[PDB]
């Protein structure tokens, strides 16, 4: 029954965002719950933000 | 009112991307008032350049392969996110990049534009294996402020949609890394007044005196809401 097929390959580049699961590797499981801008983060004495 | 204003002292210049810039005298508690109130509009909110189209000859979408070049058309377009570019006169400059033969292909082969300065000229941005192999792109750098996606702006305008014309993520804001200090000021008898020491780590374009110049104009002009409007 089949005459043809065109086989399209579309490319997503998806980022990340709250929602999104993300682990370590000793089954510490978490989700992504706020993106906080770097000037909110946290940073040690030498000035450099976590 | 015993007003008591700092001055700028002396900005030790390490190196164009790292520079200290030492504030006092500061009456208690201006130290670390300023100190934060600065650091977060110098990392946010301060102006800069940064490449935001690309269109490369040979290239259809950033995934393909181009012919005679290690690298993948997706770390082409990485390397000049962070082209390190200082437009004077316009917002918006277009620069043209052809050149050939075997050679890692740095920033000086773009042609400089008459009001363009290129502020790393032997940063990498391609590297050419095959002889007989030339590359040819047109980079768009456009001015803004902060960290502007190519997804964010994938979702906005989009009036003329020109099939061969690759988006990049800017990165506007030209400092990188920030903080201050509060070491002893050694004045006249205050002992309790001291200074403030601001270390700057920014890519090449933005001065580092220049830019503590804008980011005071900034905060001065959001108090203008709690000044003037009571």
């Amino acid at each position: 029954g089949v005459l043809k097929i065109v086989k399209v390959y579309l490319a997503v580049k998806r980022r990340i965002q709250p929602g999104d699961k993300m682990a370590g590797r000793h089954g510490n499981k978490g989700v992504i719950s706020k993106i906080n801008p770097i000037e909110d983060m946290p940073y040690d004495e030498n000035g450099t933000p976590v | 009112t015993e007003f008591l204003k700092p001055r700028l002292v002396d900005i030790e210049q390490v190196s164009s991307t790292h520079a200290k810039v030492t504030l006092e005298p500061l009456e208690r508690g201006f130290g670390h008032t300023l100190g934060n109130a600065l650091r977060r509009i110098l990392l946010s909110s301060m102006p800069g350049c940064a490449v935001t189209e690309v269109e490369i000859d040979g290239v259809l979408h950033e995934y393909s392969t181009k012919e005679g070049v290690q690298e993948d058309i997706l770390e082409i377009l990485l390397n000049l996110k962070g082209l390190a570019v200082r437009v004077q006169g316009k917002d918006e400059v277009i620069l043209t990049l052809n050149k050939s033969g075997i050679g890692p292909v740095t920033a000086a082969d773009i042609t400089h534009d008459g009001d363009v300065e290129i502020v790393k000229p032997q940063h990498v941005i391609c590297h050419l294996t095959d002889e007989n192999a030339s590359i040819s792109m047109r980079i768009k750098v456009q001015r803004g402020r902060g960290y502007v996606p190519a997804s964010t702006r994938i979702h906005s305008e989009e009036d003329e949609r020109p099939i061969g014309r690759l988006l990049v993520d800017a990165c506007y804001s030209p400092v990188e890394r920030i903080a201050y200090n509060v070491e002893a000021a050694r004045v006249e008898q205050r002992t309790d007044l001291d200074k403030l020491v601001i270390e700057m780590e920014t890519n090449g374009t933005i001065d580092p005196e220049e830019a503590i110049r804008r980011a005071a104009t900034i905060l001065a002009e959001q108090l203008e809401a709690f000044v003037d409007l009571r």
